[PDB]
């Protein structure tokens, strides 16, 4: 298989600043150009949004404007969009793409306080 | 259309006198011209393989150059035995168009 | 690396040309090379007719008016430049010739003479 | 107006098998992909051998030391359905749809393996 | 005054006259370039692959297509930047097997300059040969129709 892990176990969140997680596996990267990841935003509830971000861009769907996207190497990452409402929901879990297995990672999760 | 000229029709030099002839053509040839020489009565030979590529031996003295549509057989100096008519032809529509065709004579 | 031709003479306008070619080592088993036709009139310069490609097609040229219509052996290499009308303007030498390989005329026979009376 | 909507039994004992069927309506099954995944309190998310759902076209086993025997993964016109013969863990259940397109650089499959649009999802427990 | 407009029907126009294709096979192909990024150019000389994969298809073929003046075409991976292609390859492909065989063989054929280099000023013989028989040398696509009217190295 190929591991795959996150760096932060949770974090606290509050209205200002900037939220930073990043993700860590073997390897994303192609040979012919590109990067292939995805981090998913997951309510509590249905759980059901892998969709917000498709490799290192903007989704297909309305998603989240101004989502933004980390580093294209060997390590990737994400911050949320500024200052965010939201909610305490796991707004990212990293995947990996480009492997058959698919193995899922942990979530991070948003602690306000 | 995918015609070809050529020219000067009717030309003349003395031995050792350098020799250019242009042929010409309305579309585009990529490099795909070869030039061949009839001698009177008698069935042509290859001469050069392309325009930049010398043909089963003959003399160095026949090179050629050209791009595009334009396209040029040269002879350093003319020595005896290579006065007579000069051909060329293109490697492109099927319809293998020729040349006018040149009368290299001896003057 | 040998090609001869042969074919008739004196024709009549309404008679059918017929005109082939004899190779001795030329094989056209491969791709490489096809065979053709070249025109000359006399005292003027030479016009290509048609050729045939290894791969069995066929290509004219379009100024004949759809006049030749050739046939391809591999018995004997026979091409034979059928014109179904022979006017009194085609009195010319008819040579065969190879394509070889790229566009490399190689071997050339030495032509036949058709006229008309 | 584009749904997966996912039945099948809960309360399933190792002597009794699972089967869950994912209805689509909406992302026709001869075009676009469907995808299972697991999520467990306890453990993480973990992906399950999938057949694309724009044709029935070569199934990906998937952890072969966690391949179970006779995983049939049958595709019908109208909807999915997945089946497993232990029933030995709990929470099986997300059906979510697969981006219907090629993945022209990839290194050793066409399709892109993403899942885009998840399903409601079932409860299920041992 | 070259774009995207007649290119497709223009490679289309030997497999309709052949009778390797049902009716308008160039619109059902213009539909998929306008919601997919078919072109995959990846690279300096821009590459491409319009293709129609469901039916409306009587057999297998490749239709190549030469442009000596470029088109841009979508980008894959991110749709928004469009990039200029010279070489369209047009694939008329069922049963989606011959689809990923016939990639991995483009793939063998973009790969490697010596090839993609020249492409651009060789008669529609020489291409028609060299594809032919690179074709014919892959341990599949056997059965794929390819012919000399399938060859155009302008329009
Ligand atoms: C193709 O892309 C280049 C580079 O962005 C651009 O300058 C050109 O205008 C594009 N072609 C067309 C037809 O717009």
């Amino acid at each position: 298989d190929i591991v795959m892990t996150q760096s932060p176990s949770s974090l606290a969140m509050s209205v200002g600043q900037k939220v930073t997680m990043s993700c860590k596996s073997s390897q994303s990267l192609l040979n012919s150009s590109n990067q292939k990841n995805y981090l998913a935003w997951y309510q509590q509830k249905p759980g059901q949004s892998p969709k917000l971000l498709v490799y290192f861009a903007s989704t297909r769907e309305s998603g989240v404007p101004d989502r933004f996207i980390g580093s294209g190497s060997g390590t990737d990452f994400t911050l949320t969009i500024s200052s965010v409402q939201a909610e305490d929901l796991a707004d990212y879990f990293c995947q990996q793409h480009y492997s058959t297995p698919l193995t899922f990672g942990a979530g991070t999760k948003l602690e306000l306080k | 259309d995918i015609q070809m000229t050529q020219s000067p029709a009717s030309l003349s030099a003395s031995v050792g006198e350098t020799v250019t002839i242009t042929c010409r053509a309305s579309g585009n040839i990529h490099n795909y011209l070869a030039w061949y020489q009839q001698k009177q009565g008698k069935s042509p030979q290859l001469l050069v393989y392309n325009a930049k590529t010398l043909a089963d031996g003959v003399p160095s003295r026949f090179s050629g150059s050209g791009s595009g549509t334009q396209y040029s057989l040269k002879i350093n100096s003319l020595q005896p035995e290579d006065f007579g008519s000069y051909y060329c032809q293109h490697f492109w529509s099927a319809p293998y168009t020729f040349g006018g065709g040149t009368n290299l004579e001896i003057k | 690396v040998t090609l001869k031709e042969s074919g008739p003479g004196i024709l009549q306008p309404s008679q059918t040309l017929s005109l082939t070619c004899s190779f001795s080592g030329f094989s056209l088993s491969t791709f490489g090379m096809g065979v053709g036709w070249i025109r000359q009139p006399s005292g003027k310069g030479l016009e290509w007719l048609a050729h045939i490609w290894w791969d069995d097609d066929k290509f004219y040229n379009p100024a004949l008016k759809s006049r030749l219509t050739i046939s391809k052996d591999t018995s004997k290499n026979q091409v034979f430049l059928k014109i179904a009308n022979v006017d009194t303007a085609d009195t010319a030498t008819y040579y065969c010739a190879r394509i070889g390989e790229d566009y490399f005329l190689d071997v050339w026979g030495k032509g036949t003479t058709v006229t008309v009376s | 107006q584009v749904q997966l909507k996912q039945s099948g039994p809960g309360l399933v004992q190792p002597s009794q098998s699972l089967s869950i069927t994912c209805t689509v309506s909406g992302f026709s099954l001869t075009s676009y992909g469907v995808h299972w995944v697991r999520q467990s309190p306890g453990k993480g998310l973990e992906w399950l051998g999938v057949i694309w759902s724009g044709g029935s076209t070569d199934y990906n086993a998937a952890f072969i030391s966690r391949l179970s025997i006779s995983k049939d993964n049958s595709k019908s016109q109208v909807f999915f359905k997945m089946n497993s013969l232990q029933a030995d863990d709990t929470a099986i259940y997300y059906c979510a749809r697969a981006p219907p397109y090629y993945d022209f650089w990839s290194g050793y499959s066409y399709y892109y393996y993403y899942m885009d649009v998840w399903g409601k999802g079932t409860t299920v427990t041992v | 005054n070259v774009t995207q407009e007649d290119i497709i029907r223009a490679l289309a126009s030997p497999l309709i006259k052949d009778g390797m294709v049902d009716e308008d096979f160039a619109e059902k192909v213009i539909e998929n370039e306008s919601r997919y990024p078919s072109g995959l150019q990846a690279k300096g000389v821009g590459f491409a692959i319009p293709h129609v994969l469901g039916d409306y298809v009587r057999d297998n073929a490749i239709s190549v297509g030469i442009l000596d003046k470029p088109v841009n075409f979508s980008e894959w991976y991110q749709s928004p930047d469009p990039v200029p292609v010279r070489v369209v390859f047009m694939l008329a492909i069922r049963t989606w097997d011959d689809i990923t065989n016939v990639m991995n063989w483009i793939k063998d054929v973009v790969l490697d300059e010596e090839f993609m280099k020249r492409l651009l000023n060789m008669s529609d013989e020489e291409i028609y040969r060299q594809i032919y028989t690179r074709i014919s040398k892959a341990p599949n696509l056997s059965g794929i129709n390819f012919s000399r009217e399938y060859v155009r190295h302008l329009n």
